[PDB]
């Protein structure tokens, strides 16, 4: 009986890991996708800076 | 299964750096570019 | 007999190898999940902050025995599969915590992203 | 929905750049390229939505080519990729192939070769398994092993290291292979337990009996877990078959490590060109 | 804090576009539109502060409007985003499945079709479980995942699989089943077991074998698995007309594995199936 | 491709200040800090395209200076130094590298762990990755990050023992403890952790204070009390009282027959060993 409950122990367990497997994968996926638009971002962010200190100039 | 589970995470490793990167330079390019915009107000004004 | 049980031997004693192999597999995962947890929104929050300020300002801008053996070999296993499988239950919760932190922080950082590229619309027509 | 041809149509005529005296009063040329791309972007979003997907990848890549034109690499980059998205969705395994080496070359010129191996490696996939090029395969999974071992991706640069060992190995490239299995059990050391039989197989693919011994007892002495390990002692029985130059018994040790781990295509090989190498030394 | 209807008046006010003399005149219209639209949505983030979801999505509403008219297609999508939010917190599933069906389009025409998957995904999910649409859901799911066409896809197919196979399109779940299959291949578990099930409540027996003999084939684990053997026990039911049979090996599945709403609906039809084919004998 | 060399001169060229009369007509000498950064990252990444990582690692550090100097990315551009040194096999630029990114940041715990694990592999100077390791754990402690600021404490403590200071490790080991209690997670560490406190409470010849950790352990954590890790430690325990250096051995390889000990155990009990020896000398 002893084996039988460890069997059953060990068959849930891989069942929560291709759970967590079937997670990770979704995980991988929305962070090349958040590492797409945080690329994105840094160039629009030092295309921002660069505009500005184009108005500042301007301006000034 | 295990052993896939610690080679996708290592693989996630790469994207979390990168993405740490990008967005703390991109909040260093925003917070520049509003004092350039503060310079450029004050002198408008 | 003999036989039999030295192959149940040798497969118990590969059993608890593999459960120990998964037990070190598990526990670095979770310290490298809790890493990346830790990497993944502030930066984005002082952005948003940063780009109400500019959008405010843009604004103005353009208004300007053998037996024995067996049995010790599955006590081992059973412990390494207890606390095995908890490693995975939290590894599952990591993951999908982190997927929702994930999806947030893509949205702010798109919105930040358009954001600025307003901001510098706009200053062009100024 | 607009005409797509008529959208075509209206970039192609817009993606003519200034020529001549208008040059004089004509501003940048980016923009032009820009509403093309645009225009063209359009028009494939409504043939992919027909699902008309070749035609839709064929203007996702006009609209990568106005951006380049226009100096927007990084969009240039993206219609790349979902130029090479709608071919392979779309059975064209060649503009796929296009699509991914562009996209490819503009991540790597701009210091993405994350992204450039991981399309690097989906081409090796294409080229592997739709084109069946495996030469370009291999070179694709070895240059996107290199470049995520650049990023300190160890999992990542292990897979494209298999796919690139099993491919050399099964092109004839034993010891090549052999240096990328050895590349990997440093990598993984602290998979491997294949790791050692795999190598070992393809020294003995390539008739070096003593370089399999030398691997067996490294990996004996290094990996417990390996020198207990039924591949352990298959690799053993293998390595004194060729020995001893008994084509039958390592039929039966063959048979005997089928019965309990299932071999795979990749072993199949190895061993066949292992005993028509023994057939050979028996000429 | 500014009033919301009168900041809704003045967007209105200025959205009324140039017409006749005024329009030789009268730059363009555009910047009359943008501050009609920020004029909204600051009467809407009132709203919103003021826990008045509805009229905050209305708001939402009429500023993408405003936006699409000014040219900005990117602020209109993300504004019809906020509408969908909202509503949905509000309860209103209807303004809910509009705001996300004009977001999805504004993405898909600029070429983010992952995010109009996403949001395709999430319309498909408000019509199974808010507005029971179980035909729209379908879709929206089968769209969803062709544009994400492995595990999202996998996801949306999923759904669309289960509801197809709920709404009596046994040969189609079974396709995206196979589909599921092949994309996973090297849930596939329950995928084989799914398909099959469906196989049998198409009353084709002899494809829920074959199918059960790729899977056993292909898939180690499948083919010691118990629901490889369940799958079987059915089969051999099915062909023999024991309904009580396939009860039995029902509960016996049910006592070691719970069944789901999924698969009672299955075997329920497969079982009227077998009282239609009793009538038949007759 | 552009001569790396050249865009080098060319930085140089614009990376000097303003002085002087020129000071009072030209602008802010940022931009042309700017402008020398951003020609020396093409031509170190040149020199990444060619393999020269060392160069490339140069280069970058110049960048990384001029944007010091711009009152911006030095420390990322730091930390690509410290990538491709590490890659080219300069460690003490490496070292360098991550200081300075870590002094930027100051990010700095990860790349203080970094460093700790380059000193204590490639330059095994062995003080300063303590230093690094236990500066990272408190960090992280400060984070509320349980799990790589017990890694880092992990390592802080083996190092402490390796290197003569047994008290230091045991109170690390003590704060592993404290930390990982009640975590179903980390229950394998501490039956560990509580062993090797005890090893570095004997290692320091404190029984007592060895025997009062076994048997906090056993009264604190029930799977310790039944652990092959309390019984060796009692035995070890015993054995030091008793003053049989023989019988410590035969412990140690019984211990060895069913948990293969690893060297950091081997040094502890090597130096015990080496303290009964001494004891022997008195």
């Amino acid at each position: 009986s002893r084996t039988a409950e460890l069997q059953a122990e060990i068959d849930d367990t891989v069942g929560i890991m291709r759970d967590n497997i079937n997670k990770v994968a979704e995980r991988g996926e929305r962070l090349t996708s958040i590492e797409d638009k945080a690329d994105n971002l840094a160039v629009s962010a030092q295309g921002f800076k660069r505009g500005a200190n184009r108005v500042r100039k301007a301006m000034w | 299964l295990f052993n896939d589970m610690e080679e996708l995470v290592i693989e996630q490793q790469e994207n979390v750096d990168v993405i740490d990167k990008n967005v703390e330079d991109a909040q260093l390019d925003v917070e520049q570019g509003v004092g350039h915009t503060d310079k450029a107000v004050k002198s408008a004004r | 007999i003999k036989f039999t049980k030295q192959s149940s031997v040798a497969s118990t004693r590969n059993t608890l190898k593999m459960a120990q192999d998964a037990e070190r597999a598990g526990m670095n995962t979770l310290g490298m999940l809790g890493h990346q947890s830790e990497q993944l929104e502030g930066n984005l929050d002082l952005m948003k902050v940063q780009n109400k300020v500019a959008d405010e300002k843009v604004a103005e801008l353009k208004k300007l025995e053998m037996e024995l053996e067996i049995d010790r070999n599955l006590d081992q296993i059973q412990q390494v599969s207890n606390r095995l499988k908890k490693m995975a239950l939290t590894t599952g919760k990591e993951l999908d915590s982190q997927q929702k932190r994930l999806n947030n922080i893509e949205e702010s950082t798109d919105d930040l992203d358009i954001n600025l590229h307003m901001n510098t619309n706009r200053l062009a027509g100024i | 929905m607009s005409d797509p041809v008529e959208l075509l149509k209206r970039a192609e005529k817009k993606g003519v750049p200034s020529s001549g005296f208008m040059k004089l009063f004509s501003g940048s040329d980016s923009y032009k390229f820009e509403e093309a791309a645009d225009l063209c972007v359009q028009a494939a979003t409504i043939y992919r939505l027909r699902k008309e997907l070749n035609l839709a990848g064929d203007s996702f890549l006009k609209a990568a080519d106005y951006q380049k034109k226009a100096g927007n690499e990084d969009e240039a980059g993206n219609t790349y990729v979902e130029a090479y998205k709608c071919f392979k969705s779309g059975g064209n395994s060649v503009n796929a192939v296009d699509s991914l080496e562009n996209a490819i070359q503009i991540f790597t010129h701009r210091g993405q070769f994350r992204r450039g191996a991981n399309f690097k490696f989906e081409l090796g996939e294409i080229l592997e398994n739709d084109l069946h090029d495996y030469a370009k395969a291999i070179d694709c999974y070895e240059l996107a092993g290199e470049w995520y071992a650049q990023d300190q991706s160890v999992a990542l640069s292990n897979k494209c290291f298999i796919k690139c060992a099993d491919l050399k190995a099964l092109d004839g490239q034993y010891i090549e292979a052999s240096d990328i299995y050895s590349k990997l059990i440093k990598s993984s050391m602290g998979s491997l337990k294949d790791y050692f039989l795999k190598k070992g197989l393809c020294q003995l693919a390539a008739t070096d009996a003593v370089a399999a011994a030398r691997t067996l007892q490294e990996g004996q002495s290094e990996d417990p877990n390996f020198a207990d390990s039924r591949e352990s002692n298959f690799l053993k029985s293998l390595i004194d078959a060729v020995n001893e130059g008994d084509s039958e018994q390592l039929s039966e040790h063959c048979k005997e490590f089928d019965n309990f781990m299932r071999l795979d295509k990749w072993k199949i090989t190895i061993l066949n060109k292992i005993k028509e190498s023994i057939q050979q030394q028996e000429d």
